[PDB]
């Protein structure tokens, strides 16, 4: 197997429009997801709240939905609870809260799209391992 | 061949620095050239860290051990631990690295060109290991220098800008100390604390005032000892009690450094005052308490009454009593309830954690600290995979407290061995049998048989 | 004195006494087989070979 | 004593020695390098290249399951790959 | 003065590396087991037999490279290169696991070669062959662990693979499936090995610290002549020291060096025996009385029961990937787990 | 000679069947206390709540253990690193339930054994010996400090000390593998090299000196009767053993200085065992073994398992089952 454009094609918005990433971006998002998110989100689980993974099917039943790049860039700007009813930038790094979450300062809109690409591509590659936790290691 | 070979000195090459025992000048060169390498390393390493430093990552995520020591001293850092000015780290680096060249220059001078032995060229620097008066004089001088050096840390804290105070109000800030603690009941009460749990001997010092005051006492004490030894010679009981040789003096100091390395290992592992967790990452206990706080908060937010949730064992899932009754976090963390840190103490009442404060007064900044500290616990692999042993690759992290405590245990253990080695050798050299048993007068053969 | 682990070496140059040892050993083994078979007959249940 | 061969201390300091091995040693190194860089070792030993452990849309390993049809098994997998 | 005797002369010449008649067995098999291991770890996969990468070529490092065992479907096949399975096809031989047999069998004959070398050299020089006898324990271990154990099991799959992390896998497998730490033959083996390291260290240190003064310098090594009648340290002072420190002390130097041979050699032999038991799953797995009481008394817990809970977790969590030919599928819900973890 | 001096001379007397010494003045009482407490506890102590969750573990024979399964059980995790002398408890019944005997034994034992080391130095000084046997003993002493003191300190509880039992020792080894991946740690690999090679060299030296014993007996008596205690001459021909062993490998792989040969035997295992003791001491602070889990991935990014991933599956089996009632939150951080 290898890394192909069919694999690097991910939803851009919820209307169906996709975008097709490149090797260089996917690696950038893995590198930036490490720097920024892996401390709590390593492997697609969430250590400080295991009930909530980055599985593509979880990001689908999110409100607003999150299984596309725009939905994710928006989470990373202004994050919410799963039902959308609260903003949690106070306890979840985002551009909004980049003063209290320094690692978010030096990120640019292209960085955030790298990171979401990664998140949406990675389960195409690993499947159940991504968001499964230690059962699947 | 002034020693410098095995046949004249009696020492092989693999024990060659022992050819220096009675070459005071060449020996001075080796100490100063070695002093050279230390100051060099302080310099090179600080620069490396600075060149590799990203102000927007926590220090503890970047493998920094020396910059956190400069930050602890109040240079380059502001409220919360935030880095504001990197220049002082640069300065500290360069000044050491530049200084190392003069040490090296004069150490190499003395080891080669200079007089191999100082005793003809000058009666002040020359010495003889056996001159108990001259040896205490050097001791006393060096004591004085150290009492001065401890007073430099007081100067920094009281006059020249203060110290990073993790306990400071509003989440931590650099602070001038002006009422150091001099009450010796406090200062030496630390020396009499048990080293066991909940007391911690001097690793327990938890406030800069006690720290500064103890450096006023140590500095003055060290200055009186300097003078005392310069003006005194050793008493009869001390004469009869020790061995007076170069190697014995070495073995005594190796003993002392060993002891010190062991204490430093526990200082860096347990103490979050002079090793602030903002710069060094949380302590082991602190991360483990922080996990319990994290899921107290999460579950309480969903509507759990955390004070009455009975866990599987019958003990409280979030809160239980310690053996003396204090309210503490439940689960394995129960062993860590002695933990104390600025992010948790606000919820502490007189009986321990206060349920009302837990129900009502947890601020987002504490939720954040506790999530941060829990996800940066000092666990990781030797190739810097962060996590428990069973974690997959992703997080490149080992806590600076793991690095500093592991390295200094190893060193302390090996210097205790050095102590036993040179101690027993010094004893047997002075008594005259370090090269073996004399066939002509083997002591055992003059002893009565055991049975 | 012979060490305990060498005592049977007194038969090396004694062919008659080595036969004697070898016969006693044979007697022990046949004795065992006869003994084992009797213990097994006295406890074997033949009522169900299935 | 001495069994008769030339002393090693004398050979690796001789010039003749280094004249010979300042070629042979590097040459053998390049050959090993070339063995891998040509991708020729993958082919001799049957070791997958990064792109040929799995087919694009399968996550099951090609384990052999029969003793005598086993060489026939392995070849089947290598073709369910192009 | 025949050709046989001429060939004997030359094989037994004093050279840098003695050859002997045993060299004809020893050097070929030892060199080939070796080179086969080197070749497999550098270049050869375990992808088709185990579902694993195992070479430098695949990106393994020295800890995780291995010549892995053949697939379970091969049973106990010799896996001869010219055999039914690989049919002379070298490449398919490597992918099927041939290098494992190649190294197991060649090295087994290499070891024979080495013991016969010990006898050959012992004999030409004039010494009692006690070194050869001591090497029986390494051979005993090689045979029981690499040959006997898997002949008792379904196939060579379950032998040890030749690698550093592969052996560690073997260790844990034995814990989880055989409860090998509880086996009295391993306990004796542990006692023989730890006891031999102890005797090593204490004899070494004792002699170094009862030496006589035989030169006038501080490096005491240069004061020994290989051709001196004198004992170089004092048995008498050594004996006094240990009698007073520990209560007893050796007093006979022959006994002492026999003891050093006897202890580790006997430990390894004892552990061989236990492994031959485990070839059959004839394990010291349980204590029946404990299980009978534990089954009936929920409040009864010992370290023995705790450890079987740990064994049970090893078996269920490692089997699917460790025995891929079984196609074990364990849903999350049947996985044994304590609270929270 | 007055009272103190007659005593001082008795204490340091080299004529006592067992040397006493100043180190022995401490070692004797502390070892006695530990040995008496250990024996009574092993036979008769009631169950101990090792993990602090009110779930006692039976360790003594009278409560249904045998030699293999019995132990002095470590003190309760609720106690963490607090000192728990008898006088700190409300009743011996409380001290037993919470595992007080483990503290008493290990403290007296570690103190007693440190002075054993010291007493080895001391007697060597009175005997006119070289002093460094005690340096060799320091390898096993540190090893014991590592499992009984250091590892508890790093993890914050004596409940995670090594148990004083045969099966408890295995429990401790298993949990350690799960939490630190010790097999994958180089210092423990050094300790295996320490003890395999110490056993290897111990057979080699025994086998080789035994091989080159000089005929001095007949075929019927034990060869041991050809050494006489105190004899000046050596009983074996080291030239001959070098001659055997130089040829077995080659001439320079083999020692011909008896002094060099014995220092090597001392040094090899002592060093190796220093390193494994240090490995336990440093994994006390969670600097763990190499982690190569998912280190190999293919062009697409599937995980390509190595043998390290297989270890990790077993590790995970250990992780999730151990102390099955003691974790309420998902990371086991100490
Ligand atoms: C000649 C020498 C003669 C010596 C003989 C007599 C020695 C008696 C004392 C024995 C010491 C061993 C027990 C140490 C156990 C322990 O809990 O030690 C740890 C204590 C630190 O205690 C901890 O101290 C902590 C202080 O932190 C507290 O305060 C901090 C303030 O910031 C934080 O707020 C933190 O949250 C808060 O909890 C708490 O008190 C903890 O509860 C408490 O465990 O360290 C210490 O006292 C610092 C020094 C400990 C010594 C290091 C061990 C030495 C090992 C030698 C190895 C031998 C080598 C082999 C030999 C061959
Ligand atoms: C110390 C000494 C020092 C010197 C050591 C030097 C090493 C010398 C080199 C040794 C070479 C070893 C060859 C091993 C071959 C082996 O056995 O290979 C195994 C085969 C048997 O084949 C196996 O047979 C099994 C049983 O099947 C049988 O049963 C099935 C029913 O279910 C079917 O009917 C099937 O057709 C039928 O074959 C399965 O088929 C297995 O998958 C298949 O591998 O036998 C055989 O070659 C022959 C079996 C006869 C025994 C030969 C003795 C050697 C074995 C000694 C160990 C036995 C004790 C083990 C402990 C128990
Ligand atoms: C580097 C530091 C250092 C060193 C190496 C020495 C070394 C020495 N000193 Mg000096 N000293 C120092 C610093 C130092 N001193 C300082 C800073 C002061 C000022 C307080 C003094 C004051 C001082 C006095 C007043 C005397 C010495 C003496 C001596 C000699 C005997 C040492 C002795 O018996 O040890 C200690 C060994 C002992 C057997 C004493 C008992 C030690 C117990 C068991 C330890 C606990 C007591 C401890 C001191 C206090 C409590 C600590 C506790 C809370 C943990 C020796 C040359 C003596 C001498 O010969 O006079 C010149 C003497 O009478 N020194
Ligand atoms: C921290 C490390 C350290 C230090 C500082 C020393 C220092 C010393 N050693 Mg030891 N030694 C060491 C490690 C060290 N040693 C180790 C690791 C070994 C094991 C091999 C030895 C083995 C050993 C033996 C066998 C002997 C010494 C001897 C000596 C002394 C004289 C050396 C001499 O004549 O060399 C002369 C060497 C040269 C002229 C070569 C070059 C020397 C210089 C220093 C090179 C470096 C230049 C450096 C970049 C500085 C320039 C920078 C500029 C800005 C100033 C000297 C005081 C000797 C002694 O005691 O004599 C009585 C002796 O015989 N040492
Ligand atoms: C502890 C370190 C130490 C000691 C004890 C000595 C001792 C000695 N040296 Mg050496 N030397 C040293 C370090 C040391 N040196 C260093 C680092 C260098 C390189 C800079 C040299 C370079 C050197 C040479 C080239 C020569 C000597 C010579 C001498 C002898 C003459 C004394 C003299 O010049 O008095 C003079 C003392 C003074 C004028 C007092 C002022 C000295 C400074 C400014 C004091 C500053 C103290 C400072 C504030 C403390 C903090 C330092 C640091 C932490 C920042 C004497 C044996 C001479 C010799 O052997 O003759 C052949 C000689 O020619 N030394
Ligand atoms: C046909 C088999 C056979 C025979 C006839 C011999 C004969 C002999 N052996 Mg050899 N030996 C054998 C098998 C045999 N051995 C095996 C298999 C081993 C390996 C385990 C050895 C290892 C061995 C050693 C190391 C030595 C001998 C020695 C000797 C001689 C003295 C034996 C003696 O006094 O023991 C006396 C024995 C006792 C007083 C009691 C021993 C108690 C044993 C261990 C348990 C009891 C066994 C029990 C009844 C079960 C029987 C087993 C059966 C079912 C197989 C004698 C010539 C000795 C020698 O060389 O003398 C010069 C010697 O040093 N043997
Ligand atoms: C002493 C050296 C030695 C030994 C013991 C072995 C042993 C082995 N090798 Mg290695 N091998 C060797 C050298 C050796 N090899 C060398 C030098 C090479 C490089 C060319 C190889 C390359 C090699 C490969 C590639 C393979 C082996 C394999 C094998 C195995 C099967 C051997 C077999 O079936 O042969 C059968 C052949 C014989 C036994 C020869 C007997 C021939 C005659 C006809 C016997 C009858 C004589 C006659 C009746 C009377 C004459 C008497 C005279 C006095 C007149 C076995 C483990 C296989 C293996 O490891 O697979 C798992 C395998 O695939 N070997
Ligand atoms: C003249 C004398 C001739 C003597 C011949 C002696 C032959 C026998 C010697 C066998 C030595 C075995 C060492 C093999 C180690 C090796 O090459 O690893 C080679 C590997 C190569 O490195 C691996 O390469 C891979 C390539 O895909 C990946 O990049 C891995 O990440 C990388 O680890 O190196 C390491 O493992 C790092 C150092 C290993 C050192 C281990 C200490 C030795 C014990
Ligand atoms: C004696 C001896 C020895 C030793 C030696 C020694 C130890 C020495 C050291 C030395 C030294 C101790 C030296 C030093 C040097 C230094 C240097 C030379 C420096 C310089 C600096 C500079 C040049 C800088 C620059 C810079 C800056 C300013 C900034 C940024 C950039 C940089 C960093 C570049 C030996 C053993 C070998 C041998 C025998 C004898
Ligand atoms: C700074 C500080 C502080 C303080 C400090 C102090 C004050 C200190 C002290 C300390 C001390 C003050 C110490 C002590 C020391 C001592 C010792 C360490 C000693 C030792 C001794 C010896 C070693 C001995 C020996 C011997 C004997 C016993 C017998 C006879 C012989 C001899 C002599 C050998 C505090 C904590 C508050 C805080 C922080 C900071
Ligand atoms: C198998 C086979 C074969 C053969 C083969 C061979 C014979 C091979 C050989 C091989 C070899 C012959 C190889 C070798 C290799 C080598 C290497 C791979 C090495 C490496 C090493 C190293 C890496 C080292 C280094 C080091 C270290 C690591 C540490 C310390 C230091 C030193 C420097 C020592 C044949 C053809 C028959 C066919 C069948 C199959
Ligand atoms: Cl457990
Ligand atoms: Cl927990
Ligand atoms: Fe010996």
């Amino acid at each position: 197997a290898e890394l192909t454009p069919e694999v690097l094609t991910v939803p851009l918005n919820s209307e169906g429009k996709t975008i097709t990433l490149t090797e260089k971006q996917y690696l950038e998002g893995k590198r930036l997801f490490q720097y920024a998110c892996a401390s709590c989100h390593v492997g697609g689980i969430t250590k400080t709240n295991p009930s909530l993974d980055l599985r593509t099917e979880t990001l689908a039943l999110a409100t607003p939905p999150r299984d596309n790049i725009e939905g994710l860039v928006d989470y990373m700007k202004n994050p919410t609870t799963y039902d959308g009813e609260q903003e949690i930038a106070e306890v979840h790094p985002s551009l909004r809260s980049a003063d209290i979450f320094p690692k978010m300062r030096n990120l640019t809109e292209k960085d955030l799209v790298a990171i979401a690409g990664h998140i949406l591509v990675e389960p195409k590659i690993l499947g159940d391992k991504w968001g499964g936790g230690k059962v699947y290691y | 061949a002034t020693n410098r070979d095995q046949e004249s000195s009696g020492f092989a090459w693999w024990a060659g620095n022992a050819r220096l025992i009675n070459l005071s000048g060449k020996l001075l060169g080796a100490h100063v050239a070695h002093a050279g390498l230390i100051v060099f390393w302080a310099g090179a390493m600080t620069l490396f860290e600075l060149a590799h430093f990203i102000p927007e990552k926590p220090m503890y995520e970047q493998g920094l051990i020396l910059i956190p020591h400069i930050a602890t001293l109040g240079w380059g850092v502001g409220p919360g631990g935030e880095v504001v000015d990197t220049f002082p780290f640069f300065v500290v680096g360069v000044v050491h690295l530049i200084s190392s060249a003069v040490l090296g220059f004069g150490g190499v001078y003395h080891a080669i060109r200079g007089p191999e032995t100082l005793e003809e060229y000058s009666s002040f620097f020359g010495y003889d290991w056996k001159d108990k008066n001259k040896m205490t004089t050097i001791l006393g001088f060096h004591l004085i220098v150290l009492g001065i050096g401890a007073l430099l840390l007081v100067a920094k804290a009281m006059f020249f800008g203060g110290l990073y105070d993790t306990w400071a109000p509003g989440g931590g800030d650099v602070r001038v100390i002006t009422n150091p603690t001099l009450d010796p009941r406090v200062i030496f009460g630390y020396l009499l604390k048990s080293p066991f749990g909940g007391e911690g001997w001097i690793v327990s010092v938890n406030n800069l005032e006690d720290v500064v005051g103890g450096h006023i006492w140590i500095g003055l004490i060290c200055i009186a000892g300097g003078i005392w030894h310069i003006l005194t010679t050793p008493f009869g009981w001390a004469r009869r009690a020790f061995i007076w040789s170069g190697e014995a003096y070495l073995s005594y100091s190796l003993g002392a450094l060993s002891m010190m390395g062991f204490i430093a290992t526990c200082f860096v592992w347990f103490n979050n005052t002079v090793y602030p967790s903002e710069f060094y990452g949380p302590t082991g206990p602190e991360a483990s308490q922080a996990q319990a706080m994290t899921f107290l908060i999460r579950d309480q937010k969903l509507g759990a009454n955390v004070g009455s949730a009975q866990g599987p064992t019958g003990l409280g899932k979030y809160l239980m009593r310690s053996p003396t009754g204090e309210i503490i976090f439940g689960g394995e963390t129960m062993r860590f309830w002695d933990f104390r840190g600025p992010w948790l103490e606000p919820l502490r009442g007189p009986n321990g954690l206060d349920l009302n404060k837990i129900k009502n007064d947890i601020q987002p900044w504490q939720e954040r600290r506790a999530a941060e500290y829990m996800t940066h616990a000092p666990l990781g692999s030797l190739n810097s995979v962060g996590g428990v042993a069973t974690e997959i690759n992703s997080v490149n992290f080992v806590s600076p407290r793991s690095w500093l405590a592991t390295s200094h245990f190893v060193l302390a253990f090996f210097f205790l061995v050095g102590h036993l080695w040179h101690a027993g050798r010094a004893r047997a050299a002075a008594a005259g049998f370090e090269k073996g048993i004399d066939r002509e007068s083997e002591p055992v053969l003059s002893m009565p048989s055991l049975d | 004195g012979l060490p305990w682990y060498r005592v049977h070496t007194v038969l090396i140059n004694d062919p008659g006494r080595l036969i004697a040892a070898h016969l006693m050993h044979t007697a022990l083994v046949a004795g065992w087989a006869g003994s084992m078979a009797l213990y097994e007959l006295a406890t074997f249940d033949p009522s169900d070979p299935v | 004593g001495t069994t008769g061969e030339r002393p090693f201390s004398d050979i690796i300091t001789s010039v003749r020695y280094w004249v010979i091995h300042s070629i042979t040693i590097p040459a053998l190194f390049i050959a090993g390098w070339l063995f891998v860089s040509t991708g020729l070792a993958y082919d001799v030993f049957g070791t997958p290249r990064p792109d040929s452990y799995y087919a694009q849309e399968q996550r099951s390993i090609p384990l052999v399951t029969d003793r005598f049809e086993a060489k026939q098994q392995v070849e089947t997998f290598l073709e369910q790959l192009k | 003065r025949g050709w046989f005797d001429i060939l004997d002369d030359w094989l037994k010449r004093d050279r840098f590396v003695f050859v002997g008649w045993s060299g004809i067995l020893l050097f070929p098999c030892a060199y080939l087991a070796l080179g086969g291991w080197l070749t497999g770890t550098t270049f050869v996969t375990s992808w088709y037999t185990h579902g694993l990468a195992s070479s430098y070529l695949e990106g393994c490092n020295f800890l995780t490279v291995a010549v892995s065992t053949p697939a379970n479907s091969m049973g106990h096949s010799l896996l001869l290169l010219w055999g039914p399975e690989a049919q002379g096809d070298f490449t398919r031989w490597c992918q099927l696991g041939g290098l494992w047999t190649f190294i197991a069998l060649h090295g087994a004959f290499g070891l024979i070669g080495f013991m016969l070398r010990q006898f050959e050299i012992a004999r030409l020089v004039g010494v009692r062959p006690y070194n050869a006898i001591a090497f029986s324990a390494p051979i005993a271990v090689f045979v029981s662990v690499f040959l006997i154990y898997p002949l008792g099991q379904s196939s060579w799959f379950f032998a040890p693979s030749f690698g550093v992390a592969a052996i560690f896998r073997f260790l844990l497998f034995f814990q989880g499936f055989h409860n090998w730490t509880l086996n009295p033959f391993h306990m004796m083996g542990v006692a023989g090995v730890l006891g031999g390291a102890l005797l090593c260290a204490i004899h070494g240190a004792t002699v170094e610290n009862t030496l006589f003064q035989d030169g006038e310098g501080a490096s005491t090594f240069r004061a020994f002549n290989p051709t001196q009648a004198e004992e170089t340290y004092s048995m008498v002072t050594a004996n006094r020291f240990w009698s007073q420190i520990f209560g007893i002390a050796f007093s006979n130097k022959r006994w002492l060096h026999f003891f050093m041979l006897f202890v580790p050699v006997t430990g390894l032999w004892m552990s061989a025996i236990g492994v031959v038991g485990l070839a059959l799953n004839l394990r010291s797995y349980d204590f029946i009385s404990q299980e009978i009481r534990a089954a009936e008394d929920p409040e009864f817990e010992t370290f023995y029961t705790k450890n079987l809970l740990l064994n049970e977790g090893i078996r269920a969590w490692m089997a699917p990937q460790d025995q891929p030919h079984e196609n074990f599928v364990f849903p999350e819900e049947v996985l044994p787990r304590g609270n929270a973890l | 000679a007055n009272l103190w001096e007659r005593f001082c001379n008795w204490v340091t007397s080299t004529d006592n069947r067992l040397y006493v010494g100043w180190f022995g003045v401490i070692m004797i009482p502390t070892l006695l206390a530990a040995t008496i407490c250990f024996v009574i506890a092993f036979i008769a102590a009631p169950p101990v709540d090792i993990d602090g969750i009110r779930e006692p573990v039976s360790g003594s024979l009278l409560y249904g253990n045998n030699i293999i399964t019995g132990a002095v059980v470590p003190s309760s995790n609720a106690i963490g690193l607090h000192f728990y002398p008898i006088w700190e408890a409300a009743s011996l019944d409380e001290w037993l339930y919470n595992g007080g005997p483990y503290q008493l034994i290990i403290f007296h034992f570690l103190l007693g054994a440190s002075c054993y080391m010291g007493r080895q130095w001391e007697l060597s000084y009175r005997l006119g010996m070289r002093p460094w046997i005690c340096v060799a003993y320091s390898a096993p002493l540190a090893s014991a400090f590592a499992v009984f003191l250091i590892y508890p300190i790093g993890q914050g509880s004596f409940s995670d000390g090594m148990p004083l039992g045969i099966s408890g020792t295995f429990n401790f080894m298993i949990v350690f593998q799960a939490e630190h991946n010790i097999l994958m740690h180089p210092f423990h690999q050094l300790g295996v090299a320490g003890v395999f090679g110490g056993a290897l060299f111990c057979a080699m030296h025994g086998s080789l000196v035994t091989s080159s014993l000089i005929r001095e007996t007949t075929e019927t008596e034990s060869a041991n009767y050809g050494y006489k205690f105190g004899q000046e001459e050596e009983t074996y021909n080291i030239v001959a053993a070098h001659g055997y062993f130089g040829r077995l490998i080659f001439q320079y792989a083999s020692f011909n200085n008896s002094r060099s040969l014995h220092f090597f035997l001392a040094a090899w295992p002592v060093v190796g065992v220093w390193f494994t003791a240090l490995g336990i001491s440093t994994m006390a602070f969670n600097l763990n073994g190499f982690n190569f889990n998912h280190s190999v991935i293919d062009a697409k990014g599937n995980v390509i398992n190595t043998w390290a991933d297989i270890i990790n599956r077993a590790n995970l089996g250990m992780e999730v089952m151990h102390e099955r009632n003691a974790h309420n939150f998902p990371l086991d951080l100490a």
